[PDB]
């Protein structure tokens, strides 16, 4: 009856919306932000020593990493048995420090000046990484351990994608022995010119709110010299069913599964029946995306929470290193998928707001100028990329704002907002910087950005005019 | 049998090979 | 169309033929600048004070054990004649000195 | 006017003090032009510092 | 504030003053209708940003903070140095698509 | 102890020259995850009129 | 300075939350986030005065 169905598919969508909002409410609280912030400030902002001013975020050489390790790191891990980091956060297990390094004589120095250059170390690669015992081959810090025997995985840092193997060492449960171990590592040189990456991992609990937190710190030593630091703090949660609210959340997850099954059944019925060119409109290609993303999210959630063997293995013997990195990675992926699904589900609401004429004309205007905007956007973005590649090839060596193609695109978007100001392109090139900036601003503010408004305004005017004409004549 | 092998020796991606096969397709589409 | 597509391919191979050595250059120059402490040098005013900077950061960099290949020895130059007769201090010129 | 300023640093100190003490850089002083060159075999790039 | 706004009852009694008032009066319905869609999209983007950057950026720490940050992005007041490093993928996507 | 969750300090001043009180409150919050969050409020009250 | 300043405190009680059974022999006491339903009222320390 076109009224017993539109109202039928609207109440189901509304109930889906309340269920989704409830489900996403409990996964974001206000304790998580401060929990992360306190640890971040403790480990990243503390200067390496009472006399220096550099911190982990501004490391500059391999001699500052050694100050940080026996320094601001040990001050922030062992708090006066056990070690409660803020008298509340339990340092569970043992922190671990691992090194990835490449073998000597991996590259190929040229024949002529071979008299001066004695060795070279190639950039990091799985084919060119060292696997031999170096230095005083004594324990596990001087013996290569395979990735399988170490229960590791790739990381995808900044310079490259490092593997899960290398030379590792587990620190101690108290500061007195950890400092001695670090000093022993420093004496018998451990970070030579052949090292490429260094990882530090640990975790905390904070029993006040049932919420773990895994911490990873990376330092990358590129083959061209220098130091690049990176960090990651992830608030996991692995002991979910403790509170009645958590049982309510589990029920909500089950009900969400039921809606997703109902929606996939409805989609298959509507594809089988009465047409097979379903993928020709826009509101039909949005339901498929929603169900596919929801299925992927459900699969990820089932796969991630069904293997908590690492937590049980840690709870058996609590002197080991708690390996909670895979769980953190999967939590990040699940968060991304859930956020995108929620955004698209909220976008789906436009399918129902056509309840009167003033909304119907707006929808018609929006769906009638898409053909012209898509045609003009091709030209606009061809010119955009033409500017971006030129900026990348000219300024991309010595600005750091155009250092990569993505950075060029984002910088050119920020110029549109009036956020980037010419201070670096001058010192980079005092002659071509001004030309590039002036020409870009002129041809993408005064000319090319106002051709969207002309199209939109004319389309709105013509739609309103002919709709009114049709109304007057027919009725 | 030693002739055909899967090298995968180095991760140094080569752009000459992909830029030649990326133009012969756009040309074909437009033509 | 074919003429333009051949010209475009030649141009692309001319420009992005060795684009893999474009990310290494930025990191290399940044490392060189941070080793040389490229913030004190840019603040050097004439006070017979470039010598301590030269003896503090340059020489260890050039002759260090774990130093650069350096492709040969460095150098200094000098161009000049008839010293300035103490140009007027008050209200100095901005950049037209 | 060029100055070598190299050859086994324990010797370069002598050149530095000789340039400081025997009245080289003063009283005309229009340029000094420090210049060296870099080479990184790992990636295969030179550098004109 | 409301008492000061009420001056338009009396000041709109001459030509070129009633044209502006009539223009505001005959397009208020359309403005409300389009503000509904604009704010639906605004809230969708705000909730996405809250779910992705909600524990790291200090500008998206709460829902209200997300809404106010998104209002400030229009004026041209962003950092984008923390948005990108908080999430290398889906961080730039949010910014670019929102701006477009 | 570890059980504390907030701490308040309050007082007031007069400044008889221009008849205008001022009420001062300072708050320190200790979250369950460790740390300190400070806050303040200075309010220039006016009580004695006429 | 009118009168005397006053300093006040709010605190939650020990065992206001539930430690999971797995590591109950590891961590002894927990204090929840602030709430009226979970606020301490017993005397503590040298319970002399206010
Ligand atoms: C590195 O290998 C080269 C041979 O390619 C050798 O001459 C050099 O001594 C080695 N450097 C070491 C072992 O530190
Ligand atoms: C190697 O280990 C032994 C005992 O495990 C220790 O006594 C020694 O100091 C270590 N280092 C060496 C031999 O360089
Ligand atoms: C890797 O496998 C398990 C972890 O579940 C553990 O028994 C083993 O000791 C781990 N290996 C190392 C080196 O920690
Ligand atoms: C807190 O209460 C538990 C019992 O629930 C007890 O074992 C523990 O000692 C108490 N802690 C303090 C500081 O009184
Ligand atoms: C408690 O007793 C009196 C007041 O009742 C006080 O003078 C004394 O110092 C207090 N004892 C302490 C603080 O140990």
């Amino acid at each position: 009856k076109y009224l017993k169905s539109v109202l039928r598919e609207l109440v189901t969508y509304l109930l889906f919306l309340i269920v989704l909002c409830i489900l996403t409410y409990g996964m974001m609280s206000s304790n998580v932000y401060y929990y992360t912030r306190m640890m971040s400030q403790l480990f990243l902002d503390t200067p390496v020593s009472k006399t220096e001013k550099t911190n982990f975020k501004t490391l500059s050489s391999m001699e500052d990493f050694w100050k940080f390790t026996e320094g601001s790191l040990l001050d922030g891990l062992y708090w006066k048995n056990r070690s409660f980091i803020f008298y509340e956060n339990l340092l569970l297990g043992v922190p671990r420090i691992r090194q990835l390094r490449v073998r000597n004589g991996s590259c190929s120095i040229p024949q002529d000046l071979r008299d001066e250059i004695k060795e070279c170390y190639d950039v990091y690669s799985v084919s060119s990484e060292d696997r031999a015992p170096f230095g005083p081959r004594n324990g596990t810090a001087w013996i290569y351990t395979s990735e399988k025997d170490l229960n590791g995985s790739s990381h995808w840092g900044i310079i490259a994608t490092y593997s899960g193997a290398g030379y590792y060492l587990d620190l101690s449960r108290t500061r007195e022995e950890t400092a001695a171990q670090v000093a022993s590592l420093k004496k018998n040189v451990w970070l030579d010119r052949g090292t490429r990456a260094t990882f530090i991992d640990f975790s905390v609990y904070n029993a006040n709110i049932n919420l773990f937190c895994v911490v990873r710190l990376l330092v990358e030593f590129p083959a061209t010299g220098g130091v690049i630091p990176s960090w990651q703090f992830q608030p996991l949660k692995l002991i979910r069913y403790v509170t009645t609210f958590d049982f309510f959340l589990a029920a909500c997850e089950i009900i969400f599964c039921f809606f997703i099954f109902y929606y996939v059944v409805e989609e298959i019925l509507e594809i089988r029946i009465h047409k097979l060119h379903y993928f020709r409109s826009f509101w039909n290609c949005l339901d498929v995306v929603i169900v596919v993303l929801s299925v992927v999210a459900i699969g990820i959630n089932i796969y991630r929470t069904s293997n908590v063997e690492v937590l049980l293995q840690f709870l058996e013997d609590q002197n080991t290193f708690p390996n909670f990195e895979h769980l953190a990675y999967w939590q990040i992926q699940f968060n991304n998928i859930a956020a995108v699904t929620v955004f698209f589900v909220w976008i789906k609401l436009f399918k129902f707001i056509n309840f009167n004429r003033t909304m119907s004309q707006l929808s018609t205007t929006m769906s009638r100028c898409a053909k012209d905007l898509f045609g003009f956007a091709i030209m606009f973005f061809i010119i955009f990329l033409a500017y971006a590649q030129l900026a990348y090839l000219v300024f991309g060596t010595q600005v750091d704002d155009f250092s990569t193609f993505q950075e060029c695109i984002f910088t050119q978007f920020r110029i549109i907002l009036g956020d980037i100001n010419f201070a670096e392109i001058e010192e980079a090139n005092r002659v071509l910087g001004p030309i590039y900036f002036t020409t870009f601003v002129f041809f993408m503010f005064f000319i090319l950005l106002n051709m969207f408004l002309a199209i939109i305004n004319d389309t709105y005017s013509e739609v309103k005019s002919d709709l009114a004409q049709q109304k007057a004549e027919m009725e | 049998h030693v002739r055909f092998v899967f090298p995968e020796p180095t991760a140094d991606v080569n752009y000459i090979v992909m830029l030649t096969c990326a133009v012969c397709l756009v040309t074909y589409m437009v033509m | 169309l074919l003429v333009y597509m051949l010209f475009l391919l030649v141009t692309l191979l001319a420009s992005y033929g060795d684009a893999s050595c474009h990310g290494h250059a930025y990191r290399l120059q940044s490392a060189i600048k941070q080793e040389l402490h490229s913030r004190a040098f840019l603040a050097i005013t004439r006070s017979e004070e470039l010598w301590p900077w030269m003896a503090h950061v340059l020489l260890p960099y050039v002759h260090g054990n774990q130093s650069s290949p350096e492709l040969g020895p460095p150098r200094l130059r000098q161009v000049r004649l008839q010293e300035a007769l103490y140009p007027d201090p008050p209200g100095p010129r901005v950049h037209t000195c | 006017y060029v100055q070598e300023l190299g050859l086994s640093l324990e010797e370069s100190r002598d050149r530095l003090r000789f340039l400081q003490l025997h009245n080289w850089l003063d009283n005309r002083s229009r340029a000094v032009f420090l210049e060296l060159t870099r080479y990184s075999p790992a990636v295969g790039l030179h550098a004109a510092v």
